[PDB]
């Protein structure tokens, strides 16, 4: 009926560990991130290019002055910390799997906070580290982050795979399994 | 120029307003200190009606906001009066911002209104059955609809040609991170060999309704 | 005069959107469902701009919200879909919801305006220096600011005449769950035999800001 | 020149303890709010039933309704459950204390859910149900509880107190203590 | 001849000070200059405010990048410090002297840094703590920086006057004397 | 009109090119940090030619720069490498610096072209000899010339009707740090009872030279 | 025929603009007195772009200066004045300073073209551990080059063919006065049994990368 | 790697040593310079030679020049002097060292003025006239300059050398060490 949309830019320093990430998001989906390493504009879909530009230093700069407020935040609250929040996981495959029709596997992070996590794909048991891709750490509505990791599969009845995360709020590593059932 | 994205401009925080802290007490649980900020622009037919709402948090609680409705700084907690009372009283900033619904908000709407707005993937819709040779209790007709965008989607069942209104159970809208959506509309019901099931998927992306048909 | 308070009217939901569920902690927990629904009227400058926000929680998330800004209800989840467009094609409810900013809020606030909004409590201050730890750091002095209403409050700090700036920490605004808050505004300095210090409280229950000497 | 308000109308109803509240606040405070078992308006202060009145039967037809939407909630959800939420405690006296002046002692239970908690004040180590008073489960900003329970009390170098609040979400009782310190 | 001029934008961020400051020059003259602590754009001389303007939180931004950038530079030099730098001290009068007309002294603090000193004037041995002013770190040609401190002061035989200026490039502090002379 | 000055923009720093480091001048002096950065555009003629020079220190070191006669960023010295090689890497941040030149330099010149450029105040020329002791015994004549701006200045000295061209010692053009300047112009000479003595000022903001005149 | 390298010309300074100094500075110090001129030939791309700045000192100051993309002249101290008026109102000294960009700066630049810009000199890369003592098992990897010129030389360090880029600290580049330069790459890293590591160095005289292996 | 180089001619005076230097630089190396008082080019590199040459008389017309404007200068400023500024001081090998393989010792001495120095080898604590070579006074960017000494030797665990240089800028001589280690 109306055109409703919302764009959102989210961005942040995070200390210790001193990452920093900017983003853009439309209607809950990320138009691009800035890499603070890399000073380098990112399309999650390499096909928005073509449409826009960003400035990266602009997005870098903005960075700087979160991780100039974070200084000022932990004074005005004498270094006060937070509870860890656990992440919620969930392993799905990304479309219908069929036997030999290669697929995907995702791997939702969602609901935790500070935005830093350690995944590790597993196929039978054994680490895997070709075929695997992740975005940035994504805005939900509220306070916590929500992130998504991927694993290129060969559907077999054969193999199992386990999406295995790690995260400050959890007492030991999480991991959910998953395997094919015709 | 418009071809170029245009960034919300973040301003910086002061002294004052100290706090003795409290939190909430974790002992063994790692330490860490984030500066957490979101711009987000509000659309309502387009660029006809905006609010800008910007969100401040520490860690886990947002402290202070920002209603381009209201049009000056809100504290939401203790921690973020002193940015308040100190971006408030400047009126060059405040006057900057308050534009930001149209130098910022407006203005990438219609750089993205020529993309993103209008993007749309036809969705790809199977039927099948599940549980069976390993399950006691009632079968159930899936219908699967993945790989469509935007989200919002309209799937209906159908049996002898006489729509179903109930026994409908869905995974619901999932997001898949890529820009795709993939949901699971299931109709529980017990196949018999002389009956015909339909779903209807409706979708913008489509010129008329999809069907797909399936007999045991 | 003795004015009835009236009440948001709220509806009732029908069938369908069946959702698989989510899965959340659980097992070894009891398990709970609430259905908790809060109508907010937002303010500004009386009765001037009026905003309602209304919104539905089912156990820990909100899934859907009423706007009066936007006219409509609208799914924050799936979850709440269903609702959305059932009561967004109810022409009747719909124009009841949307009169409700006048027919509730600013009626309510009008009642509320003659005893709430200009309720006011003189706060009780006191003065006095604490940690007798000459080894731990440095000395505090302590301005007590008790037993007022409302909660906006100004505490200063001065010594010898010229206010302080620095070295300030304060315990917040504390609420006490009975329409008086509290707080303690502390000043981290080196009391000396030879030196005057005062504690400057503004507050809108005073005609005129209250101070408080201290010397030791 | 600055006259911002909030006025909240805040009611549930809750399974399977079949408990259910109705109430309205200003700012943070409570106004008053209904009991579903007596259908009775309770002023938060006593002074305000003078300036207004409200008619218990609308807070009631209200739970009501909220009663029947929660069934449709639990079938529109497959009655999934959600974690317990355990509450964060704190005890703190009501205004500075003074040895031998009656004072009154807070007991403050936040962010939790859902809304049912015992409560407990021990004086010396024994329960004490006399002088002590509490307010309904009232609303955050978010999707949590808070609320207050109240002990009078007179300041005095030999006695000490404790809150104890159980939860759902708590593996065990929490106890929070509190004795006078000059 | 030939209409030949210099303008300059000058900032900087200190360690372990936590000092920064941003400033503008016309020629050798300050602009302007933004107080990192009170957000605010200080123009020189009062009437240039009519004639343009500055926002100062757009110079803010740009200290939190110098601030970023201080630290990046520490890491890359290995937090080897080099060897402070002390200032000339010169004390004149800003214009003629003439007994019973007004004046003032000038004290010039010149080739210094890091751009941290402590400035204390002093009239007949005592300490003046009215009718001083002083401009912010001024830019020179190299990397060293200039300041201006100001003494307002009425012309008589029987005053003398004391410029101190202490540097941690300074042993002890660095005094200048100044008295009439016919 | 609405005339706002502009600020050149920073990059910001990456990591790698660390150094190993060595004596400076630590050990009992205090450690020091400062990243210092000043950017100056050159005028040659108002806007006809314009230079932009960029210069980085760190402490006490110059170690990068940005010539606009050059196009892009360079190490001065090697703590400045890592910089030049990242920044030059950025086309998009590089033709943004090679802009500024305009964007930056242009722009505020014109701003500052209105006041700055064009200001100009008076000279006060003041004549007097110093050292006399007694009886008096002065060899030196002290023209003073003070509060005047630009900098520029031309002094001559003349005794009865025919110039001087040696003899003469000045303490240069001094800078008062509030736009103005001040210089004395001295001539030693023994002046006798019978001698006419004067100072010639020339300076852009007189329209014809100011004289003072002198005699014992 | 054997090119001949021309020098830049200097000019006489003359009479006036004499100044009274500063004072008193050290005074135990011996007392010295420098004339120190420097004319730099700036090349870009070449002699594509030639860019002249003579630099004039006394003592510890620059205080004048010839840039020829200004043509003339100009005081950086008020010591330099003297010279600036002087030699700027002479117009065939401006034009012969003007004329040695060509006569000068590219003419000699021709010149050094045959075998100072095309000098090449290939390093001498070495590998090998470091920090031994008593205890201690593993520590950096130095990647040594030396004996190379010209200076523009880029150090990779590998590890099991992967390419590390945190934990490299070097010497950066090293002037030996002789036309020749060297460096120290190191790696931060704990060297295993089982492990191969590798130095690669690109150099303008090396046709192709040269690389060096390591392993435990 | 745009041809970027850069080509000066550095020549100076000074007093009362009454010396004087003129020199060629090609990116910060010397090409050559002149004895002021033998009137001959010397070329940093004998094969140089081959490719250029200069009449060493016009180095002593430049120098003549600079000998009488210093008079000039001194005049000038009422001779008024400056701080002598004493130099860094470095001592590193040529190359990568292997006991028993010909090497050098690079003495470098850096940011000093005025340029005037006495260098002295030692080896095991004896002066070293053998086998020792220096550079002229080398430009560098600012007003300072630079120089080198050099010493050839035979790598051996057991000697060790120190470089001992004296400038009227040092209270006392400044001595760095350096013996063998690998
Ligand atoms: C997640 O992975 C990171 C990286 O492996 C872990 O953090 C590192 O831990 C090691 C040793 O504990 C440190 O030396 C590093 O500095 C840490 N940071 C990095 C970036 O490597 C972290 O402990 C892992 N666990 C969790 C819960 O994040
Ligand atoms: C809070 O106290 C109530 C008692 O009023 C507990 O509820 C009772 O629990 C017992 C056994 O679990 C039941 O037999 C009763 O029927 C319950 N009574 C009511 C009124 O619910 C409750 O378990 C306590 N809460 C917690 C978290 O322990
Ligand atoms: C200049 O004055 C400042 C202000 O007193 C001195 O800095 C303070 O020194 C004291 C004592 O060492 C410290 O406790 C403070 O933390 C310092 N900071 C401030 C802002 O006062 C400084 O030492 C004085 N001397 C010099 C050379 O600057
Ligand atoms: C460095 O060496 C020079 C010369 O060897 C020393 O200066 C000589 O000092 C003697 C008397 O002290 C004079 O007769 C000579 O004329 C001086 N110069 C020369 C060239 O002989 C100087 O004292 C030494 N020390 C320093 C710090 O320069
Ligand atoms: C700040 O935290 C420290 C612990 O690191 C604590 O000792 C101190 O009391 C806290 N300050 C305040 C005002 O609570
Ligand atoms: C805005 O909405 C109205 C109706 O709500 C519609 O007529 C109009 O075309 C819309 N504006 C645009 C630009 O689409
Ligand atoms: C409140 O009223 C003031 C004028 O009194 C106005 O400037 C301000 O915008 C108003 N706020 C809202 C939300 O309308
Ligand atoms: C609903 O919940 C029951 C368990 O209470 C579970 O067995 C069933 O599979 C769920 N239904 C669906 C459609 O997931
Ligand atoms: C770095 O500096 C520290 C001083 O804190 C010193 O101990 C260390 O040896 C230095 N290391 C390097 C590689 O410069
Ligand atoms: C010049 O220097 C001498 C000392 O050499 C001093 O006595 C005299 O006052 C100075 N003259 C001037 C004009 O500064
Ligand atoms: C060198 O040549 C290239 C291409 O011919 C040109 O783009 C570049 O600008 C030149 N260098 C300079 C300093 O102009
Ligand atoms: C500056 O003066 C020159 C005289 O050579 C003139 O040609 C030019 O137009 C002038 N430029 C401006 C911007 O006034």
């Amino acid at each position: 009926i109306k055109e409703e949309h919302t764009i959102i830019q989210a961005q942040f320093y995070l200390l210790p560990d001193k990452r920093g990430e900017f983003m853009f998001d439309f209607d809950g989906d990320e138009i691009f991130h800035v890499d603070i390493e890399k000073s380098e504009t990112i399309w999650r879909l390499e096909e928005f290019a073509k449409f826009a530009s960003f400035e990266a230093q602009g997005a870098l700069a903005n960075i700087a002055v979160n991780k100039a407020n974070l200084d000022v935040m932990k004074e005005r609250s004498n270094n006060t910390p937070d509870a860890n929040v656990a992440p919620e996981v969930t392993v799905l495959s990304r479309s219908p799997v069929n036997l030999g029709e290669p697929n995907i596997l995702i791997c939702f992070i969602d609901k935790f906070s500070p935005p830093v996590v350690n995944v590790t794909w597993l196929r039978n048991g054994r680490p895997v580290t070709e075929g695997v891709s992740e975005t940035v750490f994504l805005p939900r509505d509220d306070h916590l982050f929500r992130k998504f990791h991927y694993l290129t599969f060969l559907p077999s009845t054969d193999d199992f795979y386990d999406c295995e995360v790690d995260h400050w709020g959890l007492e030991e590593p999480l991991r959910k399994h998953w395997e094919f059932e015709e | 120029g418009k071809k170029v994205i245009t960034a919300f401009n973040e301003g910086l925080k002061g002294g004052g307003g100290s706090l003795v802290g409290g939190g909430s007490g974790g002992g063994g649980s790692r330490p860490w200190f984030l500066e957490y900020c979101k711009s987000e622009c509000h659309f309502y037919n387009g660029t006809q009606r905006v609010r800008l709402l910007v969100r401040y948090f520490y860690n886990l609680e947002e402290n202070l906001r920002f209603d381009s409705d209201v049009g000056e700084f809100r504290a939401v907690t203790e921690l973020g009066r002193p940015d308040a009372e100190n971006w408030n009283s400047q009126p060059e900033f405040l006057e900057q911002k308050r534009a930001e619904v149209d130098t910022v908000c407006r203005h990438n709407y219609e750089i993205f209104d020529n993309f993103l707005v209008p993007r749309r993937v036809e969705p790809t819709v199977t039927v099948y059955p599940t549980k069976t040779q390993p399950l006691e209790h009632h079968n159930l007709l899936v219908c699967s609809v993945s790989d469509f965008y935007p989200g919002n989607i309209e799937v209906r069942w159908f049996r002898n040609g006489k729509e179903e209104k109930t026994g409908i159970v869905s995974t619901g809208l999932v997001r898949n991170g890529d820009w795709t959506f993939q949901t699971l509309v299931m109709l529980e019901t017990v196949p018999q060999s002389g009956e015909v099931y339909t779903c209807q998927v409706e979708h913008p992306s489509l010129t008329d309704p999809v069907t797909v048909e399936w007999k045991a």
